[PDB]
DNA sequence: CTGGCCTATA
DNA sequence: TTTTTATAGGCCAG
């Protein structure tokens, strides 16, 4: 009965959900106060618990124990939803059933009372994909449903919904999950599974999650395969393509010394080593940032940099604020435009070359 | 579709997890073209579909393996693009996602091979999302791309990544020398043009292709000195233009590297043409031209239906303008 | 084979009917009118039974075996009509026709409608041994040149008296839409029984409704007439032409200009036109253009054409029509 | 239960704004000049679907065709509960096809079961096929005495000119910040719900003109703040921070003082305020300021607690300069996705301010 | 309703359109009746109204005449709705072939009251391919007692093969005075108070259509409580303004920042999509920069907006126009990053204002 | 209820 | 001598 963690560890009671404490609060608050709306719209970037929470709200509505905000998970009704078998939670793949002719069926079967539940709850997910004509068909029902109907909509991307559809819903925007928020969670999960792990490797994984729990659980699962059983600092950092601190700065330095031959030749030993290019660009953005900062107050350089700190300050004292802004700017634009250039390499080479020929003013 | 030797370890690592049953149900493999991603997958596919597997191996004599061998095996879905086309449409995905709910027509596992995830239409990629997050059981997906970052946000997060890094240059050149007989410099260049991947390298020698690079170089060797770049039309205006535009791009870049006295170049084998670019073009214009040449290449690959002749023609006339003193040169945006 | 203009037809259908009436052309009005001029004079010659039959490559080898059979004696005289495919007589229907060429009675009268033929299509056996028997009518619409004559002609056949200046103002409004020009007169003779069409009188009874093809526009750009161009666009819009078709045809010529304007410094003009196979009637027009336009205007022309193509197919923009209104003026300096 | 829906006005008295529409309908009912085709247009949530029903209700009141329907006679209450045999509410967006419009027509001839008029109210009318608009044409130009058409839609332009010419077009305007506030208050009072006065200004504003948008927003304010519509609750939910700390950074930035910029950010950062969010309130302030230059009265009604200081800033800084700051904070936003760390990105964008500062550039070497 | 009441029942009664009436009149008069007429032009200019007059003049008890009497059994019978041999088909709802085949099975039986069976087919563009083919079979061989009157807004959609069998009359848009005159007439007869300019404002707003006009008036009369005042009509037309983007350009060039920021407020009422306003503006600036290169660059299209435009073109600097244009395009590129799309357009115009070349923005 | 055909939006 | 493409909604004849 195996399943990826990303899938197994879906929160099955409100309690088990990480963060989003502002959404959970409003929800539980209204479930208790009796202020239950008819159309909730949940939004936010990939894997931050949009559709996990829809599914939980649904349990809370239908639970054999009462309309609760703390649903049990131990009635025919909560287990049935956990497994998708529950009949009064009509879950719709919007991205797949986009056509009007299809959502007009949806509507023709709304009037009818629920089977074994208390509410018929439609869960339209990936909802931003419904045809223009489909959205408009919902307009009148979404605004005035039967007393026994709740509409739970979720999408990555609510920009796309007609403003008339928004007007009609409560909109909960889920925040991205905090770096620590993700790490604590990774910790908890690797402990329950009984899997060995090294603190600082979870650190790289929360960063790399780029704000998303699924992204992160999917990375972790990748760690466990390449690592052979363990999630070690060693392994993760090889898989993620992380940087040993020198090589980054060295490039920053040679770049502002207008030293072409070396920047190029430095990238080349880096291509040998198999460095992940977006990661180079990013550490370079980070250094350029320190520097620019320290030029502000001497104190803003970290405890963390001790090894570099000597080379940092010099760069700060030499290079004018103005000229560092252009460097950062130029390498920012380059990261953006990276995945479009014919190789990843070639795009770092074009980007550095560009910034290279800055050095002299007039 | 051929099997290259640098796949062994990547395969033995990937099967393993499957051989335990803890294999991830949605593998996205990122590999250059010609790195042999399709074969790595076929091998994983055949292993999943075989009922009497001898370890890592597929046997050849079980009913499952027979059918597979002869194209039709009811539980293997190939998601590539319509013959005449270059995108992978939504409707095609929907067949595959529905049929997947039927209990395996041959009581086994079901595998779906999406040949190039990059070709999934916007609508297609989304239709793929909910099935991909939690498919039925004993369903296995395999997607492959060049560049995962060009891939829909939310689809990337349902997958486990596997990187198919190419073998050291040295191995790859020694590999090549045994498939084609070409100069050492030649291989090395082909290999470098092809971002490191042998066989994508090797591909160049097999076609009309390498003869066409020589033609791009012949012309280029004339346009540079004389300043007639509209004259490249001929060598660039082909259906393979994105590819040859990349050739042109890499030459421009090697020239820029020499203006900074760099060690590696990409076009190792024409160091003549490279030097002559470094000679008759300023760094400022070498670079601006590198700029537009890539930029058009994108549009030529990305904008559905766009007219090549017209777009390449604009580029060439416009380059000639940059050549003039005092013209305002382009600078990347945002 | 007596070749005719539709005007002249009424007269050579009186003299003698002939076994085979061939109505080739493109203009909807000159077809109908000719068609009906025959049908009318055939009833009047004893003809009751009128059979029509549109020929696709679809018509089976069972559909053409009910036509050859469609003529046996003695039945009160019958008028067999045949309509034609885009291409004209394919190798499939080049033969079916051959069957009908020898079954010709005073009892069976053939009428055939369609576009002009390719030259080896006309010279295909059946058609020439039809030759001394058949009449053939040219129904190609008149162009901006040949047109006023055709108006001042029909003007007289309807005994109305047109003015040099009214003739101009009708040819402007209805160019390429003869059917509307035709009713223009019909409507003006009902307006004034005088039959005198002073300019100011005709002005008030006109509405603007020309049909052009994209070609007419590039022609007009090529010669530098810009007020013409602009008219041609706005009509081409209200007909709903796919702007893509405009782009691709302005380009065949705009890129060709680019390429001539270069070589024009090395080799003479006359040699280049030959090198490229430039249709003879286009050749005067071209030179005109090559002369007025700089090698730089041509370049801005090309750039601008490109920005509008990207704006169309990438950005999904609306601008397209007014970006061409601009491109149209640039090629007229 | 749900506000948005509960408070649908039940008489013309209860409708906010739209005088120019109400006054016309009213003047027309008692004046007995009553069209046969009324078309209602305007943005989401401004009272078209409900004005349409009020009109219907008044056309059919047992007391007489009147502009003040009585809300009690069988006919009135029955239209309020949407089960009146002679008000045919057609969801244009589901009966879009011709074969549907054709059924509607076929049954126009037949007279009304209970009322003076058979009233078809075709809502979301811009969705009807081209084919079924034309179907509507001759019937909508020359109906039977006892028929009226109430069309309503979000955008009118999607409708054929042939239709438009055929009916009265009442275009409802979006509601002013004041008008929204006043309602939101009345309701929250009537519904007995504690509220802080500013939380309403804040809500009426984020409504972006739409009275539903407003009620929908309050509905979840009440949930977020726990039975209370409080300022902390609303600005929490709205991404707004309470307004000093945003301005303070602007100020600090025009005054070129680095320490304070950087400190004010460090403080933004212990609060975990959202980074894009911040840069926005600032472009927001920078705008209102450049706005105030131009027309003096322009400065909002919501920033009383801050006006002393804002007014000042407009007076003391050159417009060319202000466009500069905005500019820089904007590309700053454009950049934020791509910058290494959302914070660093904001920090770095403010350092760009400083480095390119007009009046006191950062120190060159 | 005014639209319905004042539909002309006599030829005298019809506004303008004189090149159609006179040709009809004379043709009746002098025995030249074609088997089939087609009436085209824009919404509300008399297409179907004249179709119905032709039917009266074609069947009058006094006889075939250009001056039908409007009084005989047949003439009030048609005025009313119910005339046995005036078969008025609403072709937009009876478009399938099944229905056209039946309509025409009765074409062949002789008429039971008047000289002529008249089939009046309205909004005729809507008929299927197949219903056209069938219609055509009956106009290729018209019975003698039958006449066909075909009416439509979009003739471009009938087969070439049907237009070739119809004398087609194109009705003109009515002119400002022509419409203003009929406005005055009607309002007077109904006995209703009106100011001169209130009417001239209505006719201008009607955009060439006598229906859009009477429809605008009925509504007027309401807003003014039985009076058609300028104080009232002015108001109600501001309610209904397409206008805000042309108006912002006029307002922007003239430096008028109150009028500029007020119009932006008028635009929020109408409920505009903001990226949309910007793009209409850019598009006007373009259109104008071209009526700089020739006069002919203004539309058959433009007409109502038109007068303002040619003036805008005259009284501006062409180097300036590409200046405003740069700023607008950039404001668009910036607009999704501006904090409120409103604020975005506001700050974009405000930027247009501070960097105004002609009359620039006051500095401290 | 299919296969031919038009159209709108991005 | 006459043209972008992917998805969608829709009308019609028989
Ligand atoms: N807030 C959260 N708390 C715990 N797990 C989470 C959270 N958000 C996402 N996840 C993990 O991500 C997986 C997918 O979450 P999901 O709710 O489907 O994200 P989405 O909003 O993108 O549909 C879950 O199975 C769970 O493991
Ligand atoms: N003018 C108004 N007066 C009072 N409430 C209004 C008004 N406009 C909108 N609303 C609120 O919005 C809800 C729905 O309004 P509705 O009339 O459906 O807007 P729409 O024009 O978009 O259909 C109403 O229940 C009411 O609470
Ligand atoms: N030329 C005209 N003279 C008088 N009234 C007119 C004229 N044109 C339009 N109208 C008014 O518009 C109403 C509808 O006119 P109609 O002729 O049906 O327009 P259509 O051409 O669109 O069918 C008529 O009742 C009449 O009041
Ligand atoms: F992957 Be989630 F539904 F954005
Ligand atoms: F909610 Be409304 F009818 F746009
Ligand atoms: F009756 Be019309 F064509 F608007
Ligand atoms: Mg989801
Ligand atoms: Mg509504
Ligand atoms: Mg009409
Ligand atoms: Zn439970
Ligand atoms: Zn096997
Ligand atoms: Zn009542
Ligand atoms: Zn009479």
């Amino acid at each position: 009965s195996y399943q990826v963690l990303a899938r197994k560890w879906r929160p099955q009671t409100f309690a088990d959900v990480v963060g989003q404490e502002h959404v959970l609060t409003a929800l539980a608050n209204g479930l208790s106060l009796g202020r239950i709306h008819h159309a909730y719209l949940f939004s936010g970037t990939r894997g931050v618990g949009k559709t996990s929470i829809a599914r939980l709200l649904a349990k809370g509505l239908n639970c054999e124990t009462g309309i609760t905000a703390t649903p049990c998970g131990v009635c025919d009704n909560c287990r049935e939803i956990e497994q998708g078998r529950f009949v009064d939670l009509i879950e719709i793949d919007a991205a797949s059933r986009t056509k009007v002719e299809d959502t007009r069926d949806l509507l023709d079967n709304v009037q009818y009372a629920p089977a074994r539940g208390r509410f018929k709850v439609y869960l339209i997910d990936e909802v931003h994909m419904l045809s223009r004509h489909s959205f408009n068909a919902l307009l009148k029902t979404l605004e005035e449903p039967p007393e026994h109907v709740k509409f739970l909509l979720a999408t990555t991307d609510p920009q796309k919904l007609p403003v008339t559809i928004l007007s009609r819903c409560l909109q909960f925007h889920l925040k991205a999950l905090d770096v620590e928020q993700i790490r604590h969670q990774l910790e908890h999960i690797l402990n329950e599974e009984h899997i060995a792990h090294e603190p600082r490797a979870l650190q790289l994984l929360a960063r790399a999650a780029e704000g998303s729990l699924r992204d992160a659980l999917s990375l972790t699962d990748q760690a466990i395969a390449s690592g052979d059983g363990q999630v070690s600092t060693q392994a993760v950092s090889a898989m993620l393509g992380t940087l040993d601190d020198d090589q980054a700065l060295s490039l920053v330095e040679a770049m502002v010394e207008a030293n072409g031959e070396r920047v190029m030749a430095l990238i080349n030993e880096a291509a040998a080593r198999g460095i992940e290019w977006e990661a180079l660009l990013v550490e370079m953005l980070g250094l350029l940032h320190r520097i620019a900062m320290v030029q502000l107050s001497p104190a803003a350089l970290g405890n963390d940099m001790a090894a570099i700190e000597l080379r940092m300050r010099e760069l700060a004292r030499t290079i004018p604020p103005t000229d560092i802004q252009l460097y950062y700017q130029t390498l920012l634009i380059g990261r953006k435009e990276l995945p479009y250039a014919p190789d990843r390499r070639m795009g770092v080479e074009m980007t550095l070359l560009r910034a290279l020929a800055f050095h002299p003013r007039m | 579709m051929r099997w290259y030797p640098w796949l062994r370890p990547d395969f033995e690592k990937l099967v393993a997890s499957y051989q335990a049953g803890r294999g991830h149900h949605a593998l996205l493999i990122q590999a250059l073209p010609g790195m042999g991603d399709d074969a790595l997958i076929y091998a994983l596919s055949r292993y999943l579909l075989c009922q009497q597997p001898q370890g890592h191996k597929s046997c050849g004599h079980c009913r499952g393996c027979q059918l597979m061998q002869a194209g039709t095996h009811p539980d293997y879905y190939t998601l590539a693009p319509e013959k005449g086309k270059n995108t992978l449409g939504v409707d095609a995905v929907r067949e595959v996602t529905e049929k997947l709910n039927e209990h395996a027509r041959l009581g086994g596992a079901k595998v779906v091979w999406v040949t190039d995830a990059a070709l999934l239409t916007d609508a297609a990629a989304n239709a793929l999302l909910k099935t991909l997050e939690e498919p039925p059981a004993e369903t296995w997906f395999f997607l492959a791309t060049r560049e995962p970052e060009r891939l829909l946000a939310t689809l990337r997060s349902r997958c486990r990544l596997h990187y198919l890094a190419p073998p050291p240059e040295q191995y790859a050149v020694t590999w090549l020398s045994r498939e084609v007989t070409m100069s050492q410099d030649a291989l090395l260049a082909a290999l470098r043009l092809s971002a490191g991947s042998p066989g994508a390298a090797l591909a160049l020698f097999q076609g009309d292709n390498w003869q066409a690079r020589e033609t791009l170089c012949q012309a280029l060797a004339y346009s540079v000195p004389s300043g007639d770049w509209y004259s490249l039309l001929a060598a660039l205006n082909h259906e393979q233009a994105p590819a040859r535009l990349h050739w042109l791009a890499t030459l421009l870049m090697d020239a820029l590297k020499r203006h900074h006295g760099a060690a590696q170049v990409t076009n190792v084998d024409v160091p003549g043409l490279v030097a002559e670019l470094a000679n008759h073009l300023s760094p400022s214009r070498l670079q601006a031209i590198l700029g537009d040449v890539c930029h058009i290449r994108e549009q030529l690959m990305s904008v559905t239906g766009i007219n090549r002749e017209l777009l390449i023609t604009d580029l060439l006339l416009r380059i000639e303008h940059y050549l003039q003193p005092g013209v305002v040169l382009p600078v990347p945006h945002l | 084979m007596i070749r005719l203009y539709p005007e002249q037809l009424r007269a050579q259908l009186n003299e003698g009917l002939r076994a085979a009436y061939l109505l080739l052309g493109n203009d909807p009005l000159l077809l109908q009118e000719s068609q009906d001029a025959v049908r009318q004079v055939a009833a009047a010659q004893g003809f009751e039974e009128h059979h029509t039959f549109s020929i696709d490559p679809n018509t089976d080898w069972n559909a053409i075996f009910s036509l050859c059979q469609a003529m046996s004696l003695f039945a009160s005289r019958q008028t067999l009509l045949l309509l034609l495919p885009e291409n004209g007589p394919n190798a499939a229907i080049n033969e079916q026709l051959l069957t009908l060429t020898g079954l010709l009675h005073d009892d069976l009268l053939l009428i055939v409608r369609g576009n002009k033929l390719s030259k080896a299509q006309e010279n295909a056996a059946w058609f020439t041994a039809l030759a001394n028997r058949s009449v053939q009518v040219t129904c190609q619409t008149p162009e901006q040149a040949q047109l006023p004559r055709w108006v001042a002609a029909r003007a007289k056949q309807l005994n109305l008296e047109l003015d040099d200046a009214a003739n101009q103002v009708l040819c402007y409004c209805y160019e390429g839409n003869l059917l509307a020009l035709a009713q223009a007169l019909e409507r003006l003779s009902l307006l004034w029984p005088d039959g005198k069409l002073t300019l100011p009188r005709v002005e008030q009874a006109v509405n603007d409704a020309a049909h052009f093809t994209p070609f007419h526009w590039v022609d007009a750009l090529l010669m530098g007439k810009s007020k013409r161009a602009l008219h041609i666009l706005q009509q081409l819009r209200l007909e709903g032409s796919e702007p893509v078709i405009l782009l691709r045809t302005l380009q065949r010529e705009l890129l060709l200009l680019v390429n001539l304007k270069r070589q024009s410094a090395h080799t003479p003009l006359r040699a280049l036109f030959d090198k490229h196979r430039v249709w003879q009637n286009r050749r005067g027009m071209m030179g005109e253009a090559l002369n007025r336009l700089s090698q730089t205007q041509l370049r801005q022309a090309v750039q601008l054409l490109t920005r509008t193509e990207l704006t169309l197919k990438q950005d999904y923009g609306q601008s397209v029509w007014a970006e061409l209104e601009g491109l149209s003026l640039l090629l007229c300096h």
